[PDB]
């Protein structure tokens, strides 16, 4: 329920999602009682959070930050842009950031509520607390 | 109150507006399902008509039947102008937000989901009068005590 | 040739138009409703008032010629107009329902679109939604519903069925502020109607509905084309509204609609299924699907080695460019070609041996009218709408009673007198055929009438001016094929079974060499054939066809089409030099199997869902008017 | 803010004889000149007509004519406070460059040459502002498509990664546009300044700062900078031509994306200009719900660049106190609007809503705290020195910077001009509500801090008034103009009267009935000018809209300020500019 066990992710702000990912982290919501260091540098960083949309002009540039990191990684895909190209069906977007980088948890929303960031955030924690527990 | 979170479909309970009673000698419905009609306006609406399908079919009987509407939540803008564009009181926005997932199937709503969103929502927080917060002890953190007037 | 002042604004106006008219030509919106440019002037609905300065008093629009200087104004510089507009919009909503949501106009509705633009904007006259409520009866069909409520009367559909189609089949029940359409005659679907579906195209509501359209989509959602229908040889424009595959609608045809000429009949309106039933759109080897250039391959070989042991039987639903590359490929092979309409057609205008056809156009010209031989309006039902004189008869007579015909003899053809229109069917006249076109010969060159030929299938005129002097008889070609004179025979459609029962071509399937069938459809003739190739509908080509509206040319919008002539031409590459051809002839008589109906008059009528329940409950009536 | 004047047009009129046309549409008035003479005439009108202050340019896309493409500029005198409107074709696909006249222009043609292909001769290496070096379109044109030219297959790895080989989602796509490279990031970085100094800085396209996304180069020597450029695109996702797709009311929800920071103001910006397109009054309660709800935004917008301004430079005790005010705006939007950031809140004809019950209650008590919050961070912040002598003498902006480069908000009131269009060109209510506009006198980064700081202030006594009017209303008073057919009616009329159904039916499925013509109207966004250049042909969908970002303008700007200056200086400058990559369209 409550693990003991850090996740150190970096925050890649592109658009309005990054703003609500700022609420998240400021005194109103408290997402270090889940074990959540957020670390800045990619080099030693675990957990891809894309909040916002990401450009054909950016893919390359997040591709690169993506193999950066060490194998044992997640990626979080804050908001329907980085999760399915949200509402910009257009020459210039990506449709969804798992055409590039593999995803572990969706976040829908536009944006999502800082709440609905942290229930995305168990969701990840869900997973991995019984993905190092079945083999 | 006014949340614009995970769509839903209110259904046949009996407080429907008048313009739905006027035309329900024409459905095929149920009580307890979804209202709709299929007269696809809130996809017309949407500026992302692509995350709708909605799917109607006439009975032998001469009657309309509803038999398919799913919503791709995440191409969505949650920008309400759908609703706003529902004429029969069935297409609305649920205080529903913890619906993070782990694969693009998950964040697809089937009409059976809009129907279970909606009839929870109407079950919890139906009488619930239009306030700018419901819940004055979650905010009183951060606002306190409020001089309220009527 | 007339200079007159809409909203101080100066328009030049041909003498004889009226200022609504002239208007809507300069792009001048004013709302309307009872006008309709194909159906004589109503007045009733009101909504086109203009305030006429010249004498100071509100004016209906669609009445009013143009006068030299005259000055109205329209709602864009009168509050007298806005304020009536308003009104009438009013008015018109009281009792009409919330059903904008089911209803089948959305969308394309006068009255929304109206009432949205001049209307009240929010409710004066208080009804509550569940108290919309007008008189109203069943029409007792299983194709059209009334929706009295819905309806603004305004009389377009009575107009239109007494002057248009002439069937006389709607009434207006009882007066006042219920008066609500009935038809005369219920059951409907057995009534003089004609099921041509103009009155759910005139309505401008959604008051007269097609219940094979209702409820399956919404009007906005549909793409829509025109083109050239190829049912019968009238040559009538209309417009197929169809579906792609995407969010908006499937990938079908869904209805379709005249144009404001007012010029379909029930094939073209409610025969828009045929497309949809079991196509064939790929070239197949048996039962599995072959690519094109093998099928071309294959067909190569056998028309240049054994060109000379296949027969053509072409059909009369194929456009021009396709007939002529075909007859131009079995001119380079050898081969015999027929048609299924050398039985009758052939014969008849080779006696004539000259024959007038006219556009529907120039029927006005006409003093009187003689149809010979089957009931015209089962035939070539549009024509029975521009056959407006006097009209004789001389054979059988069902939905022609509407026309009040005259029965006359031959000899008394001879005293009729003054440019006589003389409208014959070929396939009617059993053993007739050289005596009655040998009577007509004289008639046309001593008094000099008009011998209209009427073929019941649409560009067969043509196949006669490209096949005649060459063609075989369609019994030689099948009795050459039992004695082994043919080998490969290559059937265009199923015209063919309007003389031979299927049994026939299950037989034929064994004894050929090669059975090739290039139809539209999966199922039928094609079933016993060994290569099947597809054959284009109507809105699938760019085909020209010969019919009574002119040389009329199709364009090619709906996508699913197999390109028809490209596959021909392409299979044309292979020959080029002319080498010949081979006549067979035989005296044997042929008797067509069964007569056309106005509900069933071709195999793709036949292939329609809809037709096929109106065949079925009017095929034994032959008495609508007496 | 009027247009044209009658003497300025004469003396056009007399100088340019056969060459020029002067024209008048219902909202605009300006010249259409003959190619040759077009930067002549421009010249005239900002030297010798005083239409120094740079608005914007674009290009209109008219396929079915020779030249099919016209240029179009929008000048203001702000000695008057009157605009003009050039218009001119193009000549063999190319216009006449008018960086040197007005240096903010040059960002205005990069934007040009990449949406529509129309290259400036002389425009000093004229690059795509946009897209990358090589793309091979010009997306704005009308025959290229919306969604670009799918030509890559590209799977969701999720999906291939569970063995799922089927499509997600009714509406997944599996074809998609053509993917750049990190070789073609790189040809774009090198094409854009040509070798000058030692090293090449490379700040992005990703960068841990506070803009991250906005691309910057600067040509060093040692600590100091010689050249400079700015690279965006790293969120261009085509507003402009998603907006020539949907109908008017449609794109109301993509103002909110645009300065995704202060949506309800990209909002009133927007419906203001189309409604005066579609001519449709507002009523009263209306108008003072858009003018309160605009300036709760501007606080809230201000607050975002005051935290994420402190949080430059540590002190992240003032990040915390500015979020936690944010945090308060934001219970009071999220409660009226339905969302906590993309407010989507106005409508064509006034707001979606009424106010919430009690929702006056809980700005009163905003209201009544805020003005002493506001002195803790004066104080909170200049407690520590070491800072407040890094902005009072850095980045100064004289006032004929503003005019050249067309800058507004909190830019070019920190250099003196008081260019406020809530004054200048009032809207909603600032003209029945009494406000000041603060100016700076340095016009230094401390100027534009000090401008912003009373701006907030200056907020809290216009919201104030606001409230004292709106509870002065009957609830019973209008908050939108059902009477006009272009306003969709709200779902409680429709579900009770046809006479309301029939115009949402309308409007949903045709759009509004907009007539032809022009129009330009912009608004006071908390980061300057938000300009709307509407072109209308008649029809439910615009066949033109150009979007003018004041917070563009005002980064066009920086590589004039750090170019002979220490790098360290750039944190400051940048935030100073308050930019956003989202209003980079
Ligand atoms: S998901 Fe919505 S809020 Fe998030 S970046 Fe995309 S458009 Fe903006
Ligand atoms: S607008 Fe309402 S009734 Fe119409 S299709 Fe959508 S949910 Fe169903
Ligand atoms: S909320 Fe907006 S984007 Fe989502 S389905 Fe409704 S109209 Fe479309
Ligand atoms: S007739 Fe027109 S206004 Fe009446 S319900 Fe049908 S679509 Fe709506
Ligand atoms: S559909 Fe045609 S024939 Fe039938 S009633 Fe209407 S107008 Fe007459
Ligand atoms: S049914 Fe249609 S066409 Fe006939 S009177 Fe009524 S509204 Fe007019
Ligand atoms: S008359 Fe002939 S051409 Fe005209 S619609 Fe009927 S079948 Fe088609
Ligand atoms: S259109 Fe003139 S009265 Fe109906």
């Amino acid at each position: 329920w409550g693990r003991r066990n850090s996740l150190w992710p970096v925050t890649i702000g592109l658009a309005c999602c990054a703003i609500e990912m700022m609420h998240t982290a400021a005194s109103r919501f408290d997402l270090d009682r889940l074990g959540v260091i957020f670390r800045a540098s990619p080099r030693q960083a675990d957990v891809l959070i894309v909040a916002g949309t990401v450009v054909n002009k950016v893919a390359p540039m997040l591709k690169l930050i993506w193999d950066q990191m060490p194998d044992p990684k997640w990626c979080i895909s804050m908001g329907g842009c980085a999760s399915a190209g949200g509402p910009f069906p257009t020459y210039s977007t990506l449709q969804g950031v798992d055409r590039i980088i593999p995803v572990d948890v969706y976040i829908p929303g536009c944006p999502p509520t800082p709440q609905g960031l942290i229930y995305g955030i168990l969701q990840l924690q869900r997973k991995i607390k019984e993905q190092g527990i079945t083999k | 109150k006014r949340f614009r979170g995970a769509h839903g479909h209110y259904v046949w309970d009996g407080t429907e507006p008048d313009s739905l009673k006027a035309i329900e000698k024409f459905m095929s419905y149920e009580k307890a399902k979804s209202r709709c009609v299929a007269c696809y306006m809130c996809q017309t609406a949407c500026p992302m008509p692509t995350l709708f399908r909605i799917e109607a079919v006439q009975l032998p009987n001469g009657k309309k039947k509803v038999v398919r509407f799913d919503m791709n939540l995440l191409n969505c803008l949650f920008c309400g102008l759908c609703v706003d564009a529902c004429p029969v009181g069935c297409l609305t926005m649920t205080d529903i937000f913890e619906l993070a997932n782990y694969s693009r199937r998950n964040e697809v709503l089937r009409m059976e989901d809009l129907e279970k969103f909606a009839i929870d929502f109407k079950q919890r927080r139906g009488n619930e009068p239009d306030r700018i917060w419901p819940n004055d002890e979650e905010r009183e953190k951060l606002w306190g005590k409020i001089e309220w007037s009527g | 040739k007339v200079k007159i002042y809409i909203d101080d604004v100066e328009i030049e106006a041909e003498k004889g138009k009226t200022v609504l008219q002239v208007a809507l030509e300069n792009g001048i919106d004013i709302p309307y409703f009872c006008y309709h440019p194909r159906l004589s002037i109503a007045g009733a609905c009101r909504m086109c008032v203009v305030y006429w300065e010249d004498i100071n008093r509100l004016v209906i629009s669609c009445n009013l010629p143009v006068q030299e200087g005259m000055r109205v104004r329209t709602h864009r510089t009168s509050e007298m107009v806005r304020e009536q507009q308003k009104y009438l919009l009013q008015a018109l909503m009281t009792r009409h329902p919330l059903d904008c949501p089911i209803c089948d106009k959305a969308g394309e509705c006068d009255l929304q679109n109206l009432g949205a633009i001049y209307g009240p904007q929010k409710q004066i006259v208080p009804i509550s939604a569940l108290e919309k409520e007008r008189e109203e009866h069943d029409w007792e069909s299983d194709f059209l519903e009334y929706y009295s409520n819905r309806c603004v009367v305004c009389y377009r559909c009575t107009r239109a069925c007494d002057e248009v189609v002439g069937t006389r089949a709607l009434y207006v029940e009882d007066r006042g502020f219920h008066s609500n359409i009935v038809p005369a005659v219920r059951p409907m679907d057995t009534s003089t109607c004609e099921m041509c579906g103009i009155c759910v195209h005139v309505c401008p509501v959604g008051a007269i509905i097609s219940k094979p359209f209702k409820y399956w989509s919404r009007s906005w959602l549909l793409e829509k084309g025109r083109t050239v229908c190829n049912l019968c040889p009238v040559g009538c424009e209309i417009q197929i509204e169809y579906g792609v595959g995407d969010w908006r609608s499937k990938r079908k045809v869904y209805r379709t609609k005249p144009t404001d000429e007012l010029n379909i009949c029930a094939k073209g309106f409610f025969g828009y299924d045929s497309i949809n039933h079991k196509r064939l759109l790929k070239t197949k080897v048996g039962k599995r699907e072959e690519t094109p250039g093998n099928v071309v391959n294959l067909l190569t070989t056998i028309l240049t080695e054994h060109g000379g042991k296949t027969g053509i039987v072409f059909s009369a639903y194929l456009p021009k460019e396709v007939i002529d590359e075909v007859l131009r490929i079995a001119k380079a092979s050898q081969a015999y070609v027929t048609a299924p309409q050398s039985v009758d057609l052939f014969k008849f205008l080779d006696e004539l041996e000259e024959y007038d056809f006219p556009t529907v156009k120039e029927f006005e010209k006409a003093d009187a009218f003689v149809f010979i031989g089957d009931d015209i309006t089962s035939v070539a039902t549009v024509l029975s709408y521009y056959t407006k004189k006097k009209v004789y008869k001389i054979g059988k007579s069902v939905r022609d009673e509407k026309l009040q015909p005259e029965e006359i003899t031959y000899e008394d053809l001879q005293n009729l007198e003054g440019n006589v229109f003389v409208l014959v069917t070929p396939h009617a006249l059993n053993g007739e055929i050289k005596e009655v076109a040998t009577k007509l010969k004289e008639l046309k060159r001593e008094k000099g009438f008009k011998v209209i030929p009427v073929p019941k299938d649409a560009n067969a005129l043509y196949l006669y001016e490209v096949l005649k002097g060459i063609y075989s008889d369609l019994p030689a070609v099948m009795e050459a094929c039992e004695r082994g004179d043919i080998e490969n025979l290559i059937i265009f459609g199923e015209d063919i079974l309007e003389f031979y029962e299927d049994k026939v071509f299950e037989e034929l399937k064994e004894k050929l060499e090669h059975l090739v069938v290039v139809s539209p459809y999966e199922d039928g003739l094609s079933e016993y054939a060994h290569i099947k190739i597809p054959m284009s509908l109507m809105g699938e080509n760019e085909g020209t066809y010969k019919t009574f509206f002119g040389e009329v040319k199709g364009k090619k919008f709906l996508p699913w089409a197999f390109d028809d002539l490209a596959f021909w031409k392409y299979l044309g590459e292979n020959f080029k030099e002319e080498k010949g051809l081979k006549v067979v002839k035989s005296s044997s008589n042929l008797r067509r199997r069964f007569e056309p109906h106005l509900y069933r008059n071709n195999w793709i009528t036949q292939r329609s869902q809809n037709l096929s329940r109106l065949y079925e409950k009017n095929k034994d009536i032959t008495v609508y008017y007496e | 803010m009027k247009w044209v004047n009658k003497g300025t047009v004469e003396r056009v009129k007399q100088e340019f004889k056969d060459e020029v046309k002067y024209y008048e549409t219902k909202h605009t008035k300006g010249f259409e000149v003959s190619h040759d003479f077009l930067k002549p005439l421009l010249k005239f009108l900002k030297e010798r007509e005083r239409f120094l202050h740079f608005v914007d340019m674009t290009c209109i896309d008219f396929p079915e004519h020779p030249n099919r493409f016209q240029g179009v500029y929008i000048l203001y005198n702000p000695e008057e406070n009157e605009r003009v409107i050039v218009k001119s074709w193009a000549k063999d696909g190319k216009l006449p460059t008018v960086e040197d006249l007005w240096p903010g222009a040059k960002w205005a043609e990069r934007e040009a040459y990449d949406m529509f292909g129309v290259v400036f001769e002389g425009h000093e290496n004229l690059r795509r502002m946009f897209m990358w070096e090589g793309y091979e379109h010009y997306p704005l044109r009308k025959d290229f498509p919306l969604q670009g030219i799918p030509e890559v297959e590209l799977p969701s790895l999720t999906e291939v990664l569970h063995g799922r080989t089927d499509p997600p989602s009714h509406d997944f796509e599996l074809v998609h546009t053509k993917l750049p490279t990190l070789e073609d990031l790189e040809r774009t970085e090198k094409a854009r300044l040509k070798k000058k100094a030692e090293l090449v800085l490379n700040w992005g396209p990703l960068h841990p700062g506070t803009h991250g996304t906005i691309w910057f180069l600067f040509d060093l020597e040692g600590e100091k900078v010689v050249q400079s450029d700015v690279i965006l695109g790293q969120l261009h996702r085509g507003m402009e031509k998603l907006a020539e797709n949907l109908h008017y009311f449609q794109f109301i929800p993509y103002t909110d994306r645009m300065d995704y920071i202060s949506a309800i103001c990209n909002e009133l910006a927007y419906v203001e200009t189309v409604e005066r397109l579609l001519g449709v009054e507002v009523p009263e309660k209306a108008r003072y719900i858009r003018t309160m709800f605009a300036e709760l935004q501007r606080i809230n917008s201000h607050l975002l660049w005051l935290g994420t301004g402190a949080l430059d430079l540590g002190a992240l005790t003032v990040f915390l106190y500015a979020f936690r005010e944010r945090e308060k705006i934001m219970d009071i939007i999220e409660g009226n609007a339905g969302y906590r950031l993309t407010s989507c809140f106005l409508r064509i004809g006034g707001v979606h809503y009424d106010l919430a019950e009690g929702t006056l209650d809980v700005v009163k008590h905003f209201i009544k705290d805020f003005p002493n919050r506001l002195k803790e961070y004066h104080t909170l912040l200049t407690r520590n020195r070491i800072w407040l002598r890094r902005t009072k003498d850095v980045g100064v902006i004289t006032r004929e910077d503003v005019h050249n480069y067309g800058l507004s908000g909190p830019v070019a009131r920190g250099s003196g001009v008081p260019y406020d269009l809530r004054k200048l060109q009032p809207y909603a209510a600032y003209d029945e509500v009494e406000f000041d506009i603060p100016v700076g006198e340095v016009g230094d980064v401390y100027d534009r801090y000090l401008v912003r700081m009373e701006e907030m202030a200056q907020s809290v006594r216009i919201i104030e008034q606001c409230v004292q009017k709106l509870e002065k209303l009957p609830k019973d008073a209008p908050y939108l103009n059902k009477e006009h057919p272009a306003v969709i009616p709200p779902k409680e009329d429709v579900f009770h009267d046809l006479e309301s159904m029939v115009k949402s039916f309308r409007v949903v499925v045709h759009g509004e009935d907009a007539p032809p013509g022009e129009v330009y109207f912009a608004g006071e966004n908390p980061r300057g000018e938000l300009g709307f250049f509407i072109y209308s042909k008649g029809g439910g969908k615009p066949y033109r809209t150009r979007i003018r970002s004041g917070a563009l303008y005002n980064l066009s700007i920086f590589p004039k300020l750090i170019q002979g200056r220490t790098i360290a200086d750039a944190i400051a400058l940048l935030g100073s500019l308050d930019p956003v990559v989202g209003e980079t369209d």
